[PDB]
């Protein structure tokens, strides 16, 4: 659960 | 799959309207220089770019057909390299000159400022001169920039893979289709398809040093608390 | 004179790249298994060593090597000489899948790199890259080609001689290709997914170089002569 | 300076 994986994720 | 069903004309429509935009620094001009404010100046806007490669990433044909795990290993491999070919690109009609950003030209002597920052600088102003030496187009830029993301660590992970390999062979049809269009013979052609590609090797290699020099710099206590630059530093040491 | 190379033609630069072709090699005949951390890295040195001296033969027989001063010679081959030792061992372990033949004698298979601490990282990087030569099927041609393009262009940046041979490899390893029955539109695509290796070549190098230094800093691995004078170069 | 690449280099 990285800070980019989840700017990857978010629409 | 809207990748594999795209023209040469539309790919480079596609790269051309994803580029991110040119982004200032904090720099001001009457603030004395120090091997911290410059390591603050580079790291604060490299922290502010990754927002915007991320979402330009997901703009380029077929990255977004991978799976979040593969998107995220094939940035963290490669984000370096886009930052500095973004770099050498901006720095291409500034001879001697790294245009970090707009109001950040830096010279190589202003680079003695970080303690063995000098050889990297050296190693991307002689990048730009290569750029300037063989007139590279803007149409051509965007391909290579892509072709670094999906390319860098395509192998470090395989159908996902194969995947990536077709969209690779549409882009390095795009860059004959720009090529053929400016005139270039056949052998032309396949000869500056070599040059081009070539440059990915440089790329690879200051972004492998600046890693290094990144890294140091980090145990020295002199790059601040950016922690999706931070995040995306400790990616290359497991 | 001017350079003998540029009049070289396909054919012509093709036999002459595979005639420099250095030899293959062997390692210690010692079959004591298994290998320690220590006698792992000392028998890959030790090869390494005798393969530099056979690599700079090799690399005075490559068309328009000669043409460049000492000077250029030297800062091509100090900047190149991990990446080209590495391809080789790519080159060589194609047909092992899951295993690099460092020499004859002396095949790894990926478990082995755990007995040094760092490599099977490495390891992994140039099995792949392997298993990615044994997929596009490359030829021994393309390979000399290949290895020949690392030479020259690894150190060229940081300097119009050395690009016009650049391009006659080019053209070289086209004509291989047409020469394969290949179109044109497999020919270019090819063309790209060859030099993209580079790419990984150059990192696999300079993870190795890292590493090589790490070790070298342990005091492990005896550096010999000319291995230690070439990590040396850089700085 | 002298280097053993620079006799490999010139003694050929
Ligand atoms: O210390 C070595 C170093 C050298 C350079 Br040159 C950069 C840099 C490259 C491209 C860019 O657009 C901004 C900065 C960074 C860096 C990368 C991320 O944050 C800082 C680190
Ligand atoms: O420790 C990382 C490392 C990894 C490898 Br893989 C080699 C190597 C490459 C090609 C070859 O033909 C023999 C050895 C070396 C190395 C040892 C000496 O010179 C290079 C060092």
């Amino acid at each position: 659960h990285k800070i980019l994986h989840r700017l990857l994720q978010e629409g | 799959s809207l990748a594999l069903s795209l023209t040469a004309d539309q790919m480079v429509s596609a790269l051309l309207d994803a580029e991110p935009p040119i982004l200032y620094s904090e720099y001001d001009p009457t603030r004395p220089f120090s091997e911290a404010s410059m390591m603050g100046l580079l790291t604060n806007l490299a922290d502010r770019e990754l927002v915007h490669m991320i979402n330009w990433a997901k703009r380029v044909p077929g990255f977004v057909d991978l799976t979040l795990h593969d998107q995220v290993h094939l940035l963290e491999c490669a984000w370096l390299e886009i930052l500095m070919i973004g770099l050498v690109w901006r720095s291409m009609e500034h001879p001697g000159k790294l245009l970090f950003a707009p109001n950040l030209l830096l010279d190589r002597n202003q680079g003695k400022c970080v303690e063995g920052m000098v050889e990297i600088f050296d190693m991307l102003l002689a990048t730009s001169s290569r750029f300037r030496m063989m007139n590279l187009q803007g149409e051509e830029f965007v391909c290579l920039k892509s072709i670094i993301l999906l390319n860098s660590g395509v192998y470090t992970f395989l159908e996902e893979k194969d995947h990536i390999h077709r969209v690779l062979d549409k882009i390095t049809d795009t860059l004959i289709h720009l090529m053929a269009k400016a005139g270039l013979t056949l052998q032309q052609q396949h000869q500056r398809l070599a040059q081009l590609l070539l440059i990915l090797s440089h790329i690879r290699h200051m972004s492998n040093k600046g890693m290094e020099h990144l890294y140091s710099m980090k145990a020295k206590n002199v790059v601040p608390l950016y922690d999706l630059l931070l995040e995306m530093l400790d990616a290359h040491r497991l």
